[PDB]
């Protein structure tokens, strides 16, 4: 989604 | 599917 700590990949 | 995808991260 954006800046993290969990990846968000698809 | 990674190739072509806006990964990114989040909390």
């Amino acid at each position: 989604g954006g800046a993290g700590h969990v990846p968000e990949y698809f | 599917v990674g190739i072509g995808t806006p990964i990114s991260f989040y909390g």
